[PDB]
């Protein structure tokens, strides 16, 4: 019994449906705590999502360390290829200078919320990179990423 | 009362599926059963396309209801909210410029991206069928 | 007397705002489909 459930917790479509449903939480979770309101110390659902956003980063370390190159610059330069690893760091970035600017006082707090409600943004363009994977998604999410650039020239005109 | 009123709601909610059934006798003209498979694929496709329209749409608005009204209590009004005011938000409008981003992305994304994917999508679903 | 270049502005902003611009997205949008 525990070879059969240590055989479908390390399955990769297991791992898959776990993180999706982990983030489904995560994001009700968010929009729980930029709806409700905000003191000078977090309730629980906010050091839930902070430590959400701690772990990715321990995580996203822990990517940068565990990879296929052995030099550390050759690595982190690797890892930044990929341009939604670059966002999710500058997601990350942002995230903690929010929390940090929400842990001060007035006019602070604002600023934070300021920061956590642009960072929902991402966090819910994110969504998109899974849907990816989607036989019906992810044409239309090539599609955005191709009428990006559509538009991008068009923006000019 | 008050289970007449209830009663009359569930006739006015099945004179819709009985005005809907009428696209089964249309299935047979040969002008109008092409507009009738078109609706039938059509619907899968608009369904595919709810998700992202969801998550491109509902996300603003959160950002709005998070940005605008930042005292507004716990209660089931916030969702209605959040899906209802985006909805008919065509006519609405130091460092506070935060916002006109939001609108300036809001704009750049909702109508000018999703619509002219949804012709695209209709568009191509045509000459398939 | 003269209070009618403005119109021509108005005329031309309805010309080449929505009915040139938007047209030609739908265009773009609608090329760029089958391509993916
Ligand atoms: C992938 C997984 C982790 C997603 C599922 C998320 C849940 C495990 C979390 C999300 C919301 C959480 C709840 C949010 C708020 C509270 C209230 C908290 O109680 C108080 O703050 C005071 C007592 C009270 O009035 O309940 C106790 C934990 C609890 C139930 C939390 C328990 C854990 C919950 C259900
Ligand atoms: C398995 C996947 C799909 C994730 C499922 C997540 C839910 C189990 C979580 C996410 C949001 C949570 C809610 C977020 C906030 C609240 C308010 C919270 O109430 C308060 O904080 C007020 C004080 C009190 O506890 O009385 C009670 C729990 C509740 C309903 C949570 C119940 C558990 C929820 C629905
Ligand atoms: C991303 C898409 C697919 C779903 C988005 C879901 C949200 C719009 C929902 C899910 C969790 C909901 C919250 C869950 C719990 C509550 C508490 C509820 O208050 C009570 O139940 C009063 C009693 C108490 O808990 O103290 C008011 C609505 C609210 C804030 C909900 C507001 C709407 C939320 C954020
Ligand atoms: C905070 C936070 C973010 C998050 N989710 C992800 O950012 C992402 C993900 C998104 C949707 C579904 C499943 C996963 N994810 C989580 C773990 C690290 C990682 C590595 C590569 C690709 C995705 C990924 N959960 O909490």
């Amino acid at each position: 019994l525990g070879r059969k459930i240590y055989e479908f917790y390390n399955a990769p479509i297991v791992k898959f449906w776990f993180y999706t449903l982990a983030y489904i939480g995560y994001l009700m979770l968010f929009n729980y705590i930029v709806l409700v309101k905000m003191e000078r110390w977090p309730s629980t659902q906010e050091w839930i999502v902070i430590s959400y956003i701690f772990t990715l980063g321990i995580e996203k370390m822990r990517e940068i360390l565990m990879s296929e190159p052995g030099k550390l610059l050759q690595k982190v330069k690797v890892w930044l290829q990929e341009y939604w690893n670059v966002t999710d760091l500058i997601a990350i970035l942002l995230f903690s200078v929010g929390m940090i600017l929400r842990l001060q006082d007035q006019p602070f707090r604002s600023d934070g919320r300021v920061i956590y409600c642009v960072n929902i943004i991402y966090w819910y363009i994110r969504l998109l990179d899974i849907f990816g994977v989607n036989k019906y998604l992810g044409p239309y999410v090539m599609m955005i990423g191709k009428m990006m650039i559509d538009m991008m020239y068009f923006v000019i005109i | 009362q008050p289970f007449r009123s209830d009663g009359r709601v569930i006739y006015c909610v099945n004179i819709i599926y009985w005005y809907i059934r009428l696209l089964d006798i249309f299935g047979v003209n040969k002008y109008l059963g092409p507009y009738v498979m078109m609706i039938g694929k059509m619907m899968i496709d608009m369904m595919y396309f709810v998700i992202i329209m969801l998550v491109v749409l509902m996300s603003f608005g959160v950002a709005r209801q998070a940005i605008l009204f930042p005292n507004e209590e716990p209660s089931w009004k916030l969702a209605k909210n959040i899906f209802y005011m985006p909805y008919w938000m065509i006519y609405g409008e130091t460092g506070a410029w935060i916002v006109p981003a939001i609108m300036a992305c809001y704009l750049l994304v909702a109508n000018i991206l999703l619509v002219n994917l949804l012709i695209a999508v209709f568009n191509n679903t045509f000459f398939e069928v």
